[PDB]
């Protein structure tokens, strides 16, 4: 890969009370031309780890089938539910795959984010793994895991990595970011997860042109690895100005 | 390359320079004679450089210099001398650069004995010792060692016998044929130097 | 640097950072980016200092000559013509970004104006390199017809967005708001940054620890 | 760059109580790492409340200072008066920007007394600091040019020390440039000190490396 | 950098500056440009700190495999062919290296200069460093075989004064050891340029020094 | 960048989005692309907003010239003198949403006595650009109405050539997105609401598949007697499939 | 039709290293950057190879982690081998070796290694990415380096002092470097956040913690 | 280059324009774009015609491959056992104008025992053109039929990467003056003659609006049980405006 050719923008994943939240809009874009609307960038390593990615989607692709099958051994050597990978294993593991390949100079231009639950305390998800039917799609209440077994990394370009109580990639590590440095606080509710999030998203669709309003959001909680209903965001100016007709302004000078 | 030197005393100045007329990987003359631009009233211009840049730049200063001394009826200073000299050079920087090096020798009753050193970039001091070119890395030295206040015209010309011979034993260029010119009571002086 | 600007109810608020770098290294803590250009209108700008410091003085006495000379109230409007198409001129060669604000019979006017001539009129605007924390900030708080302190709370936290997740950005934070009748600039209005750490005592040298080789003293008359 | 590292050099600049006080090496250099001088001063006197540090392109600093001394003389034989501090540094300014677009490779720095008159007359140290387009930082403890610049700005950071007479003034500026120097191969070769007094100057020559 | 070295008649003189730089930055003024391979002999290095100290080290690990293998010390020849050997073989990769190998053998006082170009040049006087030129004329200007050992001691230090004195990349301290027949001795630790400065240029201290 | 003009029996009708980018980033959400050079002349602008608006600003100021050579001496007109509406508020209505978004004027030269002519305009922006196609990089497209041509488009493309479009004229980058639903759906002597429908439709299309092409719709409308201006905010595409 | 990638980026930072007669210091701030964007407010830069010796490194954080779990790697291995815990000599030589292995490849890290020897006095190692050099009192690495270098040989040399101090301690050394660091953090954008500083001395490694400037 | 892909609600339609051009000069009227990999199995290429014949040819070798290693040893099936029609003559009619122009074959795999599956060749196809991305440019629609997931459309794009799609797929440079005309004009479950117009239609447009497409169309209609093809030759785009 030379570059980037058809490509993802940012990715949000934060800790709340209950697990990891990570949202990304359903759009991938070769170049200025929004040739895909539907594409999904967060991807499920295990009932524990999620990964989602901005960059090239091919090599969002290559890394994802590796971890399949990475995941796939793991379980065939699996005797119990502690010998599961981590979110942290993982991430050291992404993080070997970029450094070597800086080394070789044949990245992977995508940025990566590892989320997921560090811990086999909360749950019997585990004991018995389905890879091919999701029992989720019979509710009991969340459980309240603590933000010290809760997993976010990062992985770029040059294999920079690191961990943090929330993370973000492309135009997101900046308007969301900014707002999360802000805002952000411990053990936040689902809602305001959610609304914090959607706040991030919406500065994004305003600002970012390869950003869409389509949002895909996955929580990893005890329940598991959830995928919502893809929903638009409801996104309207916030100025009465920006609608006001041209030709109510003086005709006179650079009114534009 | 042109190796350029001078020495300045309490009593004198000294200019040495190579006599070397190159034109590629010959040299036309042993006893090249476009350095030194002596100018009345006891100052000298020694240039290094190709010699082209170093005949017009020459020959530029010396006319305005004299056309100067011939208006006013009087000697130039050596210091109005030099700064002219640096403020031609850097004028011309700018626009259409003389690739030229040099030293300013002089006398006046004012400021008795002075030398100045410039660089192609117009970059001027005045200096007790100097030198321009590739040997200048290797009289430099020389002349900070063997140089002291009350020195001699004699004894500066020992000292240039050592940068000669240094630059015949240890510059790539064996250079053996030098000019040097004397300024010292009032009177200059011309000496051919071959090691 | 985080320049940013918003348009409240009879009033338009400018808000600047006070950092200046050379590099990685910041050449000067305290810098004023808010320039008045008339009793009206004022700038804030980013990009090549030097460049900014000349065209702000020159359109500001081109404005005071242009009001002496016409006997009326300068335009936010005039200064945009004039600004824009020297910018235009010189084809993004001066590196000028300015966030003009300012009040005329027009009303309150807010212009971002770009290096290499263009100019739009916006209700709020941020530049420099932490324009993009200042306009995450803005386009989650802003709202039409915001009160004065409310337009001053929300330009104090844009910049401080852009101070603290810049680091071409930091010092104080430095406002001005702008009427019809009258101008206030803040400077500094936060003051954020300061140095944590102290030595116990300060470190005094005793005289004449330093060698010298010589002394002339001359008397001033 | 490196056309500032072809010959180095660097200035600095502090005030005291009721003084101020510029110092500057005294190399002159060549090919980045030949010294050719040894008293090459970059500090110019203006008038006696201005003194201008020059570093950079020594030829731009010598046609700088030219420039300077012509206007400054202009302007002062036309006003029957000493050109204000502030005036000089202003119009240093845009002499600067004037060239914009082919600027001079100095970075100036400006050390004098602002004279305030009620009687008596105030004395108040003023110091600005330069980039080469005339872009000025107005500072009220301390500024520093050259390629020295980080070091000086550590030492600066380090030590100065808020309202000092003259003798503190000199002992901290001489120790900032001293300990900067030391630190860079393309500057030192000698210290020269000036202390501004409203009624007196003291000019030092330091004891400083010379490798 | 000034690393010099000669044959005179009681062995040879080996003398270095302690300057480290990256740039116009200083690094370090107190490094270590003197090593010795084995007993019998010195190598001085000049240029790429770190290949000169790594491919020193090489080949004192060949040096000693050789000797405990042979029961018989190495000769300054070999040990040089093998450095330059070593070297050739990188050529074209960036290796910065000047080193004089001096050292006594079976065949009396050996001195050879080798560079990362594969080069090896005996000889009697030998300069390194971008000092190199400096301490050259100082050495031709005042050199003779039959110098005494003060004598060659004190020729070395002047003419390492005078490379720093010249030279922005070189300062700090000077060394100077004396290799004879029963190994080597440290006559000049190290030994700061500033008092050779004012004791050789300026010992009255009266005024700057004007070169 | 999106910027599209249709003929229909009546008039003509511009249209265009709002955003401006500097690559990625958008800088202006929503930018003002459609401007009036006179009463009844407007020019859509695509390419470097530098350029654009400051060749606008030139072609303003010599259209102002050129109307005030335009008029005659003494008094004409003594003894002579000289329809379906948008539903803005339902076409611009959202469920989960003093907002000003129709404006309406006549014009003051009713006879079109000093007016200038749109292919003068266009020609004279034509010509600007011409002489300076080594720097300047943008295309415009002229709507206007003269009593001599009656309704009329001209596209100023880049490199400073002129086309007289007698049907409709598209330019920007989300323009090709539209090529062919635009010429399918065009017909001759359209009614005002079915212009009014197809532009605001292809504005949407050109948005939906454009990441440079966003925010509002800008839509002026220009006839014999008056210029109506509407702004669009229900711009999302949704498709049943 | 597309631009190369350079595998190198500057990720700032700044490790200042300060020895006494019995102990060690070395402080570096936990910034982590990436151009005019902060990626991390907590990044440390410092980790501990033995009981007696510590390494920090700024430069290229991917560079800086590889290389310390490989040091870390080699000391595991050489204790489980020759049945004994390297020194820092041991250790310097170590990395050396590491660091020339890449040599026309160089690791983006500047690296001090401190420690405590066998004869209880502290040691400093300062690594330019491809060679070490024994440091006699202090040293510095990162971007700050060239504007606290110059404060730590006022302080701690005073080579142009002639009324010079001697009385030097672990509490004034460490308010000496507190007082380094902030001044580096006023003028130095990649230099911010909080510092850790680490002390080795006989009672083992220290470590505390000073605020900085967030801007 | 134009190929598109669409799924109609019994099969999927692959549709691509004839003309390989190396750069202004028509080198091939009328080339072949889509081409079997099996016999309900489909690509249709677009980008360097070296790249995409040649990885073509690989991924037939490896379909061979797979298909042999998918039989099943025995006899199966023992006791089970397994239309509108396009007017292509008038489709192709024209005034100013043994040519064959449509053919029709049945599967030999009736229940689908051994073929491959569209999936598996798309990502095998994905597979080789990742690993070469260096070097490999071209963009494939491969379209198919297998008894897993019936009628299936995906999208190999530049640089390798893999996306389903579920409505319909485009490629090549004339796409794009059809997004929006084919997002318009699609629905769900068309039947095949509003399928096998829309689809034709998309190439006309994009051939008229293209340069680099021209020459005739071919379209290759999958189903459940057999293979159809056409050939239309009258690809010119008439407008009455
Ligand atoms: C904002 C930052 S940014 C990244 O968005 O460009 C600030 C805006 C700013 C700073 N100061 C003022 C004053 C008035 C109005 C606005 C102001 N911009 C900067 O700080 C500049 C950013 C760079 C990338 C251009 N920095 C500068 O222009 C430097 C200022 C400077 C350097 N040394 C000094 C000494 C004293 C006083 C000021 C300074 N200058 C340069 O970088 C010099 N270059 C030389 C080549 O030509 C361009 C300017
Ligand atoms: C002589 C100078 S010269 C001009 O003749 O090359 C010295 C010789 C020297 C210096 N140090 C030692 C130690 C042992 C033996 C000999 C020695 N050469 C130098 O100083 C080098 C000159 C450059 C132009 C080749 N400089 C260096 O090698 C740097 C040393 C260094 C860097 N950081 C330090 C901290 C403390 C002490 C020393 C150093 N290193 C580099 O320049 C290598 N760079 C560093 C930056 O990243 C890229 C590699």
């Amino acid at each position: 890969t030379l570059g980037p050719v058809v490509t993802g923008t940012s990715v949000i994943a934060i800790k709340y009370k209950h697990g990891i939240m990570i949202a990304a809009d359903r759009k991938a874009s070769y170049g200025s031309y929004a040739k895909f609307q539907n594409v999904e960038r967060i991807f499920k390593i295990n009932n524990k780890t999620v990964m989602g990615f901005s960059g090239e989607l091919a090599d969002a692709q290559y890394l994802h089938e590796l971890l399949t099958r990475k995941n796939i051994n793991n379980l065939s050597e699996k005797k119990r539910k502690e010998d599961m990978y981590t979110p942290q294993h993982y991430h050291s593991y992404v993080s070997r795959v970029f450094y070597v390949r800086k080394n070789r100079i044949d990245p992977l231009f995508n940025n990566i984010i590892i989320a997921g639950i560090n811990s086999q305390k909360y749950d019997n998800n585990d004991d018995n793994v389905l890879l091919y039917t999701n029992k989720n799609n019979n509710n009991e209440e969340y459980k309240e895991i603590h933000k010290d077994d809760l997993y976010i990394g990062f992985v770029d370009m040059h294999g920079t990595n690191f961990c943090d109580d929330y993370i973000t990639t492309g135009y997101a590590r900046y308007f969301a970011l900014t707002l999360l440095r802000d805002h952000y606080k411990d053990n936040m509710t689902e809602e305001e997860a959610r609304i914090l999030i959607n706040e991030c998203l919406r500065i994004l669709y305003f600002r970012d042109a390869t950003s869409s309003n389509f949002i895909q959001i996955v929580k990893v909680t005890s329940k598991g690895v959830e995928y919502e209903e893809p929903y638009i965001l409801p996104c309207v100016l916030n100025s009465a100005d920006y609608v006001y007709p041209s030709t109510l302004l003086p005709p006179a000078g650079c009114m534009w | 390359m042109d190796t350029l030197i001078g020495l300045r005393g309490n009593n004198f100045v000294v200019l040495a320079a190579d006599t070397y007329s190159i034109n590629s990987i010959i040299k036309l003359k042993n006893d090249d004679n476009t350095k030194f631009y002596d100018i009345h009233g006891n100052k000298c211009l020694l240039l290094g450089g190709s010699i082209g840049d170093r005949l017009q730049f020459g020959e530029f200063i010396r006319k305005n210099v004299h056309l100067y001394q011939y208006q006013n009826n009087t000697d130039m200073f050596v210091k109005s001398f030099a700064f002219f000299t640096r403020k031609n050079l850097a004028y011309y920087l700018r626009r259409n650069p003389f690739e030229v090096n040099c030293l300013i020798a002089g006398y006046d009753k004012k400021d008795g004995y002075q030398l100045y050193w410039c660089d192609y970039l117009s970059n001027m001091d005045s200096v007790n010792k100097g030198a321009h070119g590739y040997g200048a890395y290797l009289v430099s030295a020389i002349l900070d060692k063997y140089y002291h206040e009350n020195l001699t015209v004699d004894e500066a010309l020992d000292i240039f016998k050592l940068c000669f011979e240094e630059l015949k034993k240890r510059f790539l260029l064996t250079q053996i044929n030098y000019e040097l010119r004397i300024m010292y009571d009032n009177k200059v002086e011309t000496q051919y130097v071959t090691v | 640097t985080t320049i940013c600007g918003l348009v409240c109810q009879n009033a338009v608020i400018l808000g600047a950072d006070t950092r200046a770098t050379e590099g990685p290294i910041v050449a000067d803590k305290n810098c004023s980016k808010l320039h008045y250009i008339s009793k009206n209108i004022w700038c804030a700008g980013a990009g090549v200092a030097g460049d900014l410091e000349h065209t702000t003085l020159w359109l500001q006495h081109n404005v005071e000559l242009h009001r002496l000379n016409t006997n009326t109230q300068p335009r936010v409007s005039m200064c945009v013509s004039r600004l824009t198409q020297e910018l235009f001129k010189y084809q993004g060669y001066k590196v000028c970004a300015i966030v003009l604000g300012g009040v005329d019979v027009n009303g309150p006017q807010l212009y971002g104006i770009h290096p290499h001539g263009s100019s739009c009129l916006l209700p709020f605007t941020a530049l420099g390199s932490g324009s993009l924390n200042a306009m995450a900030v803005l386009e989650a708080k802003y709202r039409d017809n915001m009160t004065i302190e409310e337009g001053k709370n929300l330009v104090c936290e844009a910049i401080c967005a852009g101070i603290f997740n810049d680091l071409g950005s930091g010092g104080n934070v430095d406002i001005c708001v702008i009427t019809k009748d009258s101008y206030q600039h803040i400077r500094p209005y936060k003051e954020p940054n300061m140095r944590l750490y102290h030595l116990p005592h300060p470190t005094i040298y005793p005289k004449g620890t330093t060698p010298i080789l010589s002394e002339k003293i001359e008397y001033i008359k | 760059g490196s056309i500032y590292n072809y010959n180095g050099g660097c200035v600095l600049g502090m005030s005291g109580s009721n003084c101020v006080a510029i110092a500057c090496d005294l190399r002159l250099g060549a090919n980045t790492f030949t010294t050719v001088s040894t008293k090459f001063s970059k500090i110019f006197k203006m008038n006696n409340n201005v003194y201008v540090g020059l570093s950079g392109l020594a030829t731009d600093i010598q046609t700088l200072y030219e420039i300077l001394r012509y206007r400054v003389n202009l302007y002062e034989v036309r006003q029957d008066a000493e050109m204000d501090v502030e005036c000089f540094a202003n119009m240093l300014s845009s002499i600067l920007y004037s060239n914009r677009f082919s600027p001079y490779f100095v970075n100036p720095i400006v050390v004098g007394f602002k004279l305030k008159h009620y009687k008596k007359v105030n004395y108040e140290p003023y110091l600005t600091a330069y980039d080469l387009i005339g872009a000025k930082c107005e500072t009220r403890d301390f500024v520093v040019n050259g390629v020295t610049s980080e070091q000086l700005f550590g030492m600066c950071e380090s030590l100065y020390v808020k309202d000092q007479d003259e003798n503190g003034l000199f002992e901290t500026i001489s120790q900032c440039l001293l300990s900067a120097l030391d630190r860079d191969c393309i500057s030192g070769w000698g210290a020269e000190v000036l202390v501004l007094t409203p009624e007196k100057i003291i000019k030092k020559k330091l004891k400083a490396r010379m490798d | 950098t000034t690393t010099l070295a000669f044959k005179f008649k009681d062995g040879i003189i080996v003398a270095v500056d302690s300057r480290a730089s990256m740039g116009s930055f200083i690094s370090s003024q107190n490094v270590e440009k003197i090593i010795e391979i084995n007993k019998n002999i010195l190598g001085t290095m000049a240029g790429g700190a770190a290949d000169c100290l790594y491919w020193e080290k090489y080949l004192g690990k060949i040096i000693k495999i050789y000797e405990l293998r042979n029961n018989e010390k190495i000769s300054v020849r070999a040990a040089s062919t093998i450095l330059s050997n070593i070297l050739y073989q990188y050529k074209g990769y960036g290796l910065c290296c000047g080193i004089i190998l001096s050292g006594y053998d079976h065949t009396g006082f050996n001195m050879f200069y080798v560079d990362d170009s594969g080069k090896k040049v005996e000889g009697n006087l030998f300069s390194c460093g971008s000092g190199s030129t400096y301490a050259y004329s100082i050495l031709d200007s005042a050199y003779d075989y039959n110098l005494n050992l003060d004598q060659a001691v004190e020729l070395a230090r002047n003419a390492i004064y005078h490379a720093t004195f010249r030279d922005g990349g070189s300062g700090g301290k000077v060394r100077v050891f004396h290799i004879h027949k029963n190994g080597y001795d440290k006559i000049i630790e190290g030994e700061d340029v500033f008092d050779l400065h004012y004791h050789y240029t300026n010992p009255e201290q009266k005024d700057q020094y004007v070169m | 960048t999106t910027i599209i003009g249709i003929i229909y029996d009546n008039g003509v009708m511009l249209a265009c989005d709002s955003r401006t980018s500097s690559g990625t980033f958008i800088s202006n959400k929503c930018s003002r692309k459609i401007n009036r050079i006179n009463e009844n002349l407007y020019v859509c602008r695509s390419g470097a907003s530098a350029h654009s608006q400051k060749i606008i600003e030139i072609i303003k100021h010599y259209c102002v010239s050129m109307k005030n050579e335009n008029r005659k001496k003494g008094r004409f007109h003594e003894g002579e003198t000289i329809d379906e509406e948008i539903d803005i508020d339902s076409i611009n209505y959202l469920d989960y949403n003093n907002l000003v978004t129709k404006n309406k004027y006549f014009y003051e030269d009713k006879f079109n006595d000093y007016n200038p002519l749109v292919e003068n305009v266009a020609h004279i922006t034509k010509k600007i650009i011409y002489t300076n196609n080594n720097f300047l990089s943008c295309a415009l497209i002229f709507g206007g109405y003269d009593k001599i041509k009656k309704q009329q488009l001209y596209a100023v493309n880049l490199n400073g050539s002129i086309i007289e479009k007698h049907d409709f004229a598209v330019s920007g980058s989300g323009s090709i997105y539209i090529q062919s639903y635009l010429q399918d759906k065009y017909k001759k002597f359209m009614t005002k609401k079915e212009c009014f429908n197809l532009i605001l439709n292809c504005v949407k299309y050109a948005m939906h598949n454009d990441n440079s092409s966003g925010g509002l719709i800008r839509i002026v409308n220009i006839t014999k007697s008056f210029v109506e201006e509407f702004t669009v905010v229900n711009t999302q595409m949704n498709f049943q499939y | 039709g597309f631009k190369r990638w350079y595998p190198y980026i500057d990720n700032g930072g700044t490790v200042i290293g300060l020895t006494g007669k019995d102990y060690v210091i070395l402080a570096a701030d936990t910034r982590l950057s990436l151009s005019y964007s902060i990626y991390t407010r907590f990044c440390p830069k410092i980790s501990k190879l033995t009981d007696k010796c510590i390494i920090g490194s700024s430069g290229m954080q991917s560079d800086i982690k590889t290389l310390h779990s490989l040091l870390q790697k080699k000391i595991q291995l050489f204790v489980l081998e020759h049945s004994h815990y390297p020194d820092i000599h041991v250790i310097d030589r170590l990395l050396c070796v590491i660091l020339y292995s890449r040599r026309f490849f160089p690791y983006y890290a500047f690296n001090i290694l401190a420690g405590v020897d066998e004869n209880n006095k502290g040691v400093l190692y300062n690594y330019d990415s491809v060679g070490s050099y024994c440091e006699a009192t202090h040293s510095c690495v990162g971007s700050g380096s060239q504007l606290i270098l110059p404060i730590l040989d006022n302080r701690v040399e005073q080579k142009n002092q002639l009324i010079k101090n001697t009385n030097f301690n672990l509490g004034d050394d460490i308010n000496f470097v507190k007082d380094a660091i902030t001044s580096a953090t006023e003028r130095d954008i990649y230099t911010g956040d909080k510092t850790l500083i680490y002390v080795i001395d006989k009672m083992g490694i220290n470590v505390n913690t000073l605020d900085l400037k967030q801007d």
